[PDB]
RNA sequence: CCCGGCGAGGGGAGUGAAAAAGAACCUGAAACCGUGUACGUACAAGCAGUGGGAGCACGCUUAGGCGUGUGACUGCGUACC
RNA sequence: GUAACGGGGCUAAACCAUGCACCGAAGCUGCGGCAGCGACGCUUAUGCGUUGUUGGGUAGGGGAGCGUUCUGUAAGCCUGCGAAGGUGUGCUGUGAGGCAUGCUGGAGGUAUCAGAAGUGCGAAUGCUGACAUAAGUAACGAUAAAGCGGGUGAAAAGCCC
């Protein structure tokens, strides 16, 4: 707190409470007693605990029929309108699409769809597998994830 | 010299029980001009007991 | 009909203005004006002007009947106090209060 | 159901005459306080004067035991420093005889308003005559 | 298995003590430090 | 016509048509209770005093109501000792309608 | 995550102040005074839940003694007679009978006098 | 437009969804200060409550010893940290 | 100031003995209810027709919870057919508290399960602001001194002449 170190008043003889700093946390405009600093909130996840949770999540999507598997997930041109029809024909609204290879047309076509997210097999994270209602994984993506996790 | 305790709202009102003002018990009326005035005082137009002993 | 008149931010404490207002509570307005005319207080000058204004409002904005009117409700409320510094001996500053009042008069024919 | 409480608007108080001739002051005073309080009544409610009115005749002839006629001292203070005043039993009997039984009974009653109120129903007389014949008071032997 | 149906294992997340937060807590007033010594004092305690 | 009976650790002096509130009973609202251990019967002139009980005395009562009584706060406080404890309480009751007294 | 305390503080104060209705002065208006008057009332009440039982019994007995004394016997002998007569009518009900049914009480007194004779 | 000193301030009118948003202006708590109504209080002694409890007022109930406010009288009772 | 039974008063209402009755506590019992610690038959993620016992408590240790703001769940759910906040009322929970609802308010609030804390104030001669009290009290600052007439003005002891 910006200000001086001067005693606001003398220790004794005034009937006032003893003070030492205009910046005391007791005082209005004073300092915060345990003022926050920047801090890193990140945690260590053990390598095996993360893979172990990914395997658990995927198993639970299979049990809950939230995992859809397809040979391919192709949009021809980069248009939401073509993809939104595909997902309406596949009966899908909120869905994480997991391809093996980044298709430029598919990432773009899905960017403006808030409930759709298209990732590579390497882009999976545990939250997005839980967060979306359905997970659609290409056959080749199943291969990658199986080799990643095993 | 000074109080050891704050006196209450109630003690304050009890002290003020004699602070009410008395109103004029009656105004008097002039026999000639009909003005109301304080008894034994002149009227605001200058009359006392019916006589006009002021200029105004 | 009831008819209000108020004088807000009147330069007097409510305690003083109250002494006078208590003299005319529930009284014929003719009788109150004569109690206020011969009451030797500054607050009566303030109160009488408010009562006069209430009468006039009751005439011009409501119906009629000076003689039917009566002082139904009269109360003084504390208004905002002005704060001033009064130098006392030995550099001690006392903060004195210039207390205002909100005078309100209500007058009714019924 | 909630237990009965007497109501002083509906409470019935009867009138009694008592003679004090020959009777021990304290022994007599206790029965009056009992009756003045309403303890003898099943409708006794201790915040309610359920008691009865009593007339005491011949207060001048109440008896005391031992040497108490000469040696029982009634003390009172005036509220002025040094104002501790004395009176024996026989000087009181001589000057204000009705006070001897009234002081004894006041001591035996509750302290407070109701106790002060119960005491009003005691009418003490130094002689054999009272002027409350209109109240139709019954004789009571203590 | 959704973002609002994930609990921790029972016993894995103990509360955490909060000192000087009243009578009911059991750590109010002196907050477990007892009364009037070096150990009570802020930054109070003899060295190892 | 009144009778004295014990139900819930406590004695009640009741008459026909009196709702009496007594401690919780394990009886439903569509049911009748028999307080057969009655201590007194008075007809106005005939008064039968149970030596322990009125041999043939029986009180037939219908169960009208179960409910929780009026909330009562329990406050424990030890001044200067950093101790205070607050507890609430509602006492269950059974209200019974006295339908008949019989010697 | 800064937390303003005003809404929860106002409630905590209002709860006490509502409990202090009817109290004189600062006791119904001021939280510092009010909180001490509510806690004291609680302590007294708790004390009074027990005290009431002692007071009511004290009343019943004085009422029973008067009736019993009226009907010819002290309370002490009367309760002994009802004991030796196996009568289990409690003091609450004897005192109700003494007031509202004076002939029933007379019967209970003769029964006590009998079991003492 | 009206009272008022060509005042302060206020009452109407009009604006506006709202002026119970009028510039001393969103919301508008508390202390504190008042007006009004109900109940109590001028023979009464103390942490001012608590338990009991009349009476009065106001609602309820189709009568029903229950509800709200007040609280005479009475038992107990010397605040908090 | 009685003031060396607490008082009244007591010749027992004192004392000694001999007894029988009563009062007397939050002790014991009785009725109803909560919780902890054990131990038990059916049977089982046990909870009970059950059973036994415990349950005053500072420092202090242990255990389980309430609520507050923020993050996710949430581009969802509630909300101008009235959010938060404020103020009453009713109901409810062992408690912190919670639910509903009138009035005000006039636009935001947020279940659930998790997550993170500037997370709960009556005290610190605490800090800031606001408002009391004393009190309509003291005082209005040199004891060089004012008085009248006229004027102006809503009003003149104080201004003008
Ligand atoms: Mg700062
Ligand atoms: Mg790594
Ligand atoms: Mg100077
Ligand atoms: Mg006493
Ligand atoms: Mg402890
Ligand atoms: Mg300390
Ligand atoms: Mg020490
Ligand atoms: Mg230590
Ligand atoms: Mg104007
Ligand atoms: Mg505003
Ligand atoms: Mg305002
Ligand atoms: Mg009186
Ligand atoms: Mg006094
Ligand atoms: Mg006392
Ligand atoms: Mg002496
Ligand atoms: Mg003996
Ligand atoms: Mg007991
Ligand atoms: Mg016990
Ligand atoms: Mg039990
Ligand atoms: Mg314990
Ligand atoms: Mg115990
Ligand atoms: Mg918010
Ligand atoms: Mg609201
Ligand atoms: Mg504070
Ligand atoms: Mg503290
Ligand atoms: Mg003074
Ligand atoms: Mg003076
Ligand atoms: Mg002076
Ligand atoms: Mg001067
Ligand atoms: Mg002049």
């Amino acid at each position: 707190v910006t200000g001086s170190g001067k005693k606001p008043w003398r220790q004794k003889g005034t009937g006032r409470a003893r003070s030492g700093s205009i910046k005391s946390p007791i005082w209005r405009s004073g300092g915060v007693t345990f003022a926050a600093r920047p801090q890193d909130h990140s945690q260590k996840v053990n390598k095996k605990m993360y893979r172990g949770a990914l395997k658990s999540i995927l198993s639970e999507l299979v049990r809950q029929d939230r995992l859809i598997v397809v040979e391919k997930f192709s949009v021809e041109a980069p248009k939401t309108k073509l993809l939104a029809q595909k997902l309406k024909d596949m009966a899908l609204e909120d869905v994480l699409i997991i391809t093996g290879e980044l298709d430029e047309n598919l990432f773009l076509a899905a960017r403006n769809l808030h409930k759709v997210d298209v990732r590579d097999a390497t882009g999976i994270d545990p939250v997005s597998l839980i967060a979306f209602d359905k997970v659609v994984m290409t056959a080749d993506a199943v291969k990658q994830v199986e080799e990643m996790l095993a | 010299a000074v109080q050891q305790n704050k006196p209450t709202r109630s003690k304050r009102g009890m002290r003020r029980s004699h602070d009410a003002l008395t109103a004029v018990t009656s105004l008097s009326v002039d026999k000639t001009s009909g003005e109301k005035h304080l008894r034994h005082h002149i009227t605001a137009d200058g009359y006392y007991r019916g006589r006009k002993v002021i200029a105004k | 009909m009831e008819t209000i008149a108020k004088h807000r931010h009147a330069r007097s404490s409510a305690q003083k203005v109250r002494l006078v207002a208590d003299l005319i509570r529930g009284k014929k307005v003719s009788q109150a004006l004569d109690i206020l005319t011969y009451t030797n207080k500054k607050a009566a000058v303030l109160v009488k002007k408010v009562l006069e204004s209430a009468i006039a409002n009751a005439e011009h904005n409501d119906g009629a009947d000076i003689d039917d009117l009566k002082v139904t409700k009269i109360f003084v409320d504390e208004g905002p106090s002005m704060k001033r510094i009064m130098p006392r001996a030995k550099g001690r500053a006392d903060r004195i209060l210039k207390r205002t009042s909100h005078i309100t008069v209500v007058v009714s024919d019924r | 159901m909630k237990t009965f409480t007497a109501k002083p608007e509906t409470v019935k108080r009867d009138w009694y005459v008592v003679d004090a001739t020959g009777k021990t002051l304290g022994r007599l005073a206790t029965e009056l306080a009992r009756r003045l309080r309403g303890k003898h009544k099943a409708e006794y409610t201790p915040h309610v004067d359920t008691g009865d009115y009593i007339i005491v005749l011949n207060a001048d002839k109440v008896a005391v035991t031992g040497n108490k006629r000469t040696d029982k001292v009634y003390y009172h203070h005036t509220g002025h420093i040094g104002g501790i005043k004395q009176a024996t039993f026989e000087e009181m009997i001589a000057r204000r005889p009705e006070r001897v039984i009234e002081i004894a009974v006041k001591g035996m009653l509750p302290k407070g308003p109701l106790g002060r109120a119960m005491f009003r129903k005691l009418k003490v007389y130094a002689g054999n005559e009272h002027n409350h014949a209109a109240q139709q008071p019954q004789v009571l032997d203590i | 298995m959704r973002l609002n149906t994930l609990s921790p294992a029972e016993g894995s997340k103990k509360a955490g003590k909060r000192l000087g937060r009243g009578i009911g807590s059991g750590l109010g007033k002196t907050g477990g430090r007892g009364h009037k010594g070096q150990k009570s004092r802020s930054g109070g305690g003899v060295r190892r | 016509m009144y009778a004295v009976f014990q139900s819930g650790g406590k004695q009640h002096r009741v008459s026909e048509g009196q709702t009496v509130r007594l401690e919780k009973l394990d009886i439903a609202t569509g049911e009748t209770v028999e307080f057969a251990e009655v201590l007194m019967i008075a007809n106005g002139e005939e008064v039968k005093i149970g030596v322990p009980f009125v041999d043939g005395g029986v009180i037939k009562a219908e169960v009208v109501a179960h409910g929780r009584g009026e909330k009562v706060k329990i406050v424990k406080f030890r001044r200067r000792k950093h101790y205070r404890k607050q507890q609430g309480h509602r006492q269950w009751f059974t209200d019974v309608k006295i339908t008949g007294i019989s010697a | 995550a800064r937390v303003k305390r005003g809404v929860i503080a106002r409630a905590r104060h209002k709860k006490i102040l509502k409990q202090a209705k009817g109290y004189y002065g600062a006791r119904s208006r001021v939280y510092r005074v009010a909180f001490q008057a509510v806690i004291k009332a609680g302590q007294y009440a708790y004390r009074d839940r027990r005290q009431r039982k002692r007071q009511f019994r004290q009343l019943w007995i004085a009422r029973i003694n008067a009736a019993a004394r009226q009907n010819g016997i002290s309370y002490s002998k009367f309760i002994n007679g009802l004991k030796k007569a196996s009568v289990e009518i409690d003091r609450k009900i004897l005192a109700d009978i003494a007031v509202f049914d004076k002939v029933a009480f007379t019967a209970l007194v003769e029964k006590a006098k009998a079991a003492l004779a």
